[PDB]
């Protein structure tokens, strides 16, 4: 959204009570102490801009709001300023992977034949295996220039090459879908023989070599905004609105 | 003696018209020690070399002249004339190795004990057994710095545009307000004038409040904006050190390189951890140092690897170049002498002194602190 | 109006914002200074925010040359039988 | 530690000492592997 | 939206609630020696 | 507290080393110093660091 509760003030509640709150108390004791909307509602208004041009005891004890008033803009500045420092499939269950033909650009994946992936997804989606094989590459290197130049929606591959690609990406324009959304999380492993003496320990060396931290070891070292044109909007919106307001008496 | 041409140690530069070291005196006003050397000037080759006898002088030459009021020398001070260090290289019937420039010179016999930035390392000391080290200074990294760093909207120009549609709609709507209860540009002036504090000025009243209220909002949000940008403000980190992933992918567009088969050259073949950017180095090495040096203030290369004795010593002189990274590979230096020569305990004995006096601070003082 | 009665008043008012005491043709294209004002005051308050963001090094200071002639006493300290003493 | 070095008590210090003239002239030290020296450490706009 | 803006806004509305209840009897004092 | 600071870190006095104390004329001077040499130039010092 733009200039709504996500960029500032997510509850969009408090403030706008708070703020019609303190306008009343303000208008209350002005007229306590000329006109109840002649004048107060005009000294409420503009006690929030220092060049109030047509401003004219009683006012001494009513100036102590503007100090609120800056506070209140300097936190608003304060927080502005703060709060702008700094993957939409998530995963086969959403739509564009069971119905492409919904969207009017067609779906163009991608999967390396003769895998683990196209083998992975005859057994979970078999009318989407056609689809697959409708757009496939011959390795990686097709898939992601494809990508690069964009003749490939999205790409489906194992989960450790992807991330590694996206790691070292010219230009970090290649990315995952996040973590944790694995469609099938499995493991490598390495293979051996039905019935080799081997196994038992291999994967004791394997467990050794992730318990003493070699495995982690191994790892590493081998791999003027949106709000600007709402407020606008919103601000024509409500001079419309009080114009239309004021002329309907 | 052999020495090697260093700017922060061997300033070679030609004598005077009758062939004697120029008389010089230092901003302390002390004289400075100058010893002739007979080393070739012409650093290319294929030129026709001339063993002129240039004037040598800098931090290694106080040290030497030390070494010989403590000792009895009768030093000459014979630069080297291939102008390289050298560790290891073959040419013709590739089946052995042999050592080029000081070193080789110091093996075959010819020179003698050396007082230069040579550093400690393992191949070196296989043959030549060196001395106490008067100096670590761990070898860095040299970078060029950084340039000094929106007077318009950075970015989506259309607020010019709604603003002055604003303005027009607020006045027209004021003009409305006004002949239902100020002709040409007077409630524009007006709307200029809130914008700008100067001081010039009930739908009406309420309708110039609430347009009033959101004219501070632009500005606000702009000097918010401005504040904000202290985030990137461009000046990325150069290198960081060695072990930074920027420098683990070797890219083309980034070029950096040593100078020889100096100590660093021998570090780089000795760890073999990054062969494949270990090599990115080896097609574009300078002759010297002093040619690196020019060619990264020439922008040319954008990353020099040398002692960090050398490179900050630049850097302090000429205010152009930063040095990226603290520490890695601390090898000291060392006076390469023979496995023969008699005078090792007394070289080690007058290094010890020469520290635990303040020589060596006098003498960084006078040739390594500067402004 | 006046050459200087009105004119470095004028001047001198637009650089804050709190102008009240601030009053044909000609000043208006002249009041747009006030826009140069404030973005000169927001560019330095960013520029602040941006930039707001022991001995000598030795044993050559006079601090240690001079110990009890400056007013603070100093302990200094050193480990025995090792170095430093020596040193 | 240098004393017992020297009346062939131990033949190796692998112990953290520093290189001085005395003690360079009884016994021979290998090159350093880790930089020191004289410095001073003091306690805490 | 959190400790802070409430907090500060309870002090404030504090502040002003005892200083319209204390300037009443103050300018009335005043008045009062003013026009005794 | 990380209350205690040096003086900076090149304004050392007498910038000394440590290194390994042998007996006087004893034989394993030359490997002790290929050694030292050879872990100063590889990557076990900087690991040790
Ligand atoms: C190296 O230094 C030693 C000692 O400084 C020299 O040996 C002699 O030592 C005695 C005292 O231990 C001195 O009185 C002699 O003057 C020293 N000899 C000479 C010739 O000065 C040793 O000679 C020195 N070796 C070299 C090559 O200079
Ligand atoms: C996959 O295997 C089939 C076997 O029929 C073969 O025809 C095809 O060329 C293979 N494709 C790749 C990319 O290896
Ligand atoms: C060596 O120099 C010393 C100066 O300390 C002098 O006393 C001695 O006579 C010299 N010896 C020779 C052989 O020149
Ligand atoms: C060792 O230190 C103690 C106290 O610091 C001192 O009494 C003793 O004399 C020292 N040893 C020698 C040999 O000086």
């Amino acid at each position: 959204s733009a200039f709504l509760e996500p960029f500032s003030a997510s509850v969009w509640v408090m403030m706008f009570v708070m703020l019609l709150i303190v306008s009343a108390i303000a208008v209350f004791v002005f007229e306590y102490f000329s006109f109840t909307i002649g004048k107060a509602i005009w000294l409420l208004w503009g006690l929030v801009f220092n060049n109030s041009v047509p401003v004219q005891t009683s006012k001494i004890m009513v100036s102590v709001w503007a100090f609120f008033a800056v506070i209140f803009l300097a936190s608003y500045t304060a927080n502005l300023a703060a709060f702008m420092i700094q993957d939409q499939v998530t995963g086969l269950s959403d739509k564009k992977f069971q119905r492409p033909h919904d969207y009017s650009p067609p779906f163009r994946f991608g999967t390396v034949p003769n895998g683990s992936t196209e083998r992975n997804i005859r057994n979970n989606y078999p009318y989407m295996h056609q689809y697959m094989t409708k757009f496939n590459q011959k390795g990686v290197e097709d898939a992601l220039v494809s990508l690069k130049t964009g003749k490939l929606d999205a790409f489906i591959y194992d989960a450790a090459v992807l991330n590694y690609k996206a790691g070292r990406d010219e230009g970090c324009k290649l990315v995952t879908i996040g973590s944790g959304y694995i469609f099938a999380t499995t493991g490598y492993g390495i293979a051996l023989q039905k019935g080799s003496p081997w196994k038992r320990q291999i994967d004791l060396a394997l467990l050794q070599f992730v318990g003493d931290g070699e495995m982690e070891e191994l790892e590493t070292l081998w791999l003027l905004d949106i709000d600007n044109m709402a407020g606008v909007f919103y601000m024509l919106a409500a001079a419309m609105a009080l114009s239309l307001i004021t002329f309907i008496w | 003696i052999v020495t090697i041409h260093q700017e922060p140690f061997v300033y070679v530069k030609p004598t005077l018209s009758d062939g004697t070291c120029k008389e010089e005196f230092t901003v302390n006003g002390d004289p400075v020690k100058k010893v002739i050397c007979t080393g070739p000037n012409d650093t290319s080759p294929g030129s026709p070399r001339h063993t002129v006898p240039q004037c040598c002088y800098g931090f290694c030459i106080d040290l030497l002249i030390k070494l010989a009021r403590t000792m009895n020398f009768t030093y000459e001070v014979h630069l080297v004339a291939d102008g390289k260090f050298g560790t290891q290289e073959r040419v013709n019937n590739s089946n052995k190795k042999e050592w080029n420039g000081m070193m080789g010179e110091l093996l075959s016999g010819q020179a003698d004990m050396i007082v230069a930035p040579l550093t400690i390392n393992n191949e070196r000391a296989q043959y030549i057994e060196f001395s106490k080290p008067f100096k670590y200074q761990g070898l860095t990294i040299l970078v060029k710095k950084e340039i000094p760093r929106s007077f318009m909207q950075p970015f989506q120009s259309t607020l010019w545009l709604l603003v002055g549609l604003s303005v027009h709609v607020v006045a027209v709507m004021l003009y409305l307000l006004d002949r239902f209860s100020l002709t040409l540009s007077s409630a524009m002036w007006f709307s200029w004038g809130v914008l700008l504090n100067s001081g010039i000025g009930f739908s009406a009243r309420i309708l110039g409040m609430v347009w009033a209220g959101f004219a501070m909002i632009i500005v606000a949000s702009y000097t918010a904006n401005l504040a904000a940008f202290l985030v990137l403000d461009r000046p990325e980190e150069r290198i960081t050190g060695i072990n930074d992933p920027r420098l683990r992918n070797p890219s083309d567009k980034f070029i950096y390189a040593t100078v020889k088969q100096s100590s660093v050259d021998i570090y780089f073949r000795r760890q073999v951890e990054l062969s494949t950017m270990y090599r990115h180095m080896e097609k574009h090495n300078y002759e010297s140092a002093a040619e690196a040096i020019q060619a990264v203030r020439d922008n040319k290369l954008h990353a020099f690897i040398w002692d960090s004795a050398v490179l900050e010593f630049e850097a302090s002189q000429k205010c152009d170049l930063v040095t990226t990274g603290e520490l890695f590979f601390r090898s000291g230096f060392g006076i390469g002498m023979r496995k023969d020569s008699p005078w090792k305990q007394n070289v080690s004995l007058s290094i010890l002194k020469s520290h635990e006096n303040g020589f060596m601070e006098d003498l960084d003082k006078t040739w390594v602190r500067y402004q | 109006s006046f050459t200087i009665g009105k004119a470095i008043w004028l001047l001198w008012g637009l650089v804050f914002n709190n102008s009240v005491p601030v009053q044909t043709t000609s000043k208006i294209m002249v009041s747009v200074w006030a826009f140069f004002a404030v973005i000169f005051l927001a560019s330095y308050t960013a520029n602040l925010a941006a930039f707001m963001i022991d001995q000598v090094t030795g044993l050559s200071d006079k601090k240690f040359q001079r110990p009890h002639d400056y007013s603070p006493p100093f302990r200094f300290g050193t480990v025995p039988n090792g170095s430093t003493e020596r040193n | 530690m240098i004393g017992e070095v020297v009346y062939q008590r131990a033949v190796m210090a692998v112990g953290s000492l520093t290189i001085n003239e005395e003690r360079s002239e009884v016994v021979d030290f290998s090159v350093p592997f880790v930089e020191t020296g004289i410095s001073v450490m003091v306690s805490r706009s | 939206t959190f400790e802070n803006m409430a907090g500060v806004f309870m002090l404030v509305a504090g502040g002003i609630v005892a200083g319209i209840f204390l300037i009443f009897i103050e300018i009335a004092y005043k008045r009062h020696k003013d026009a005794r």
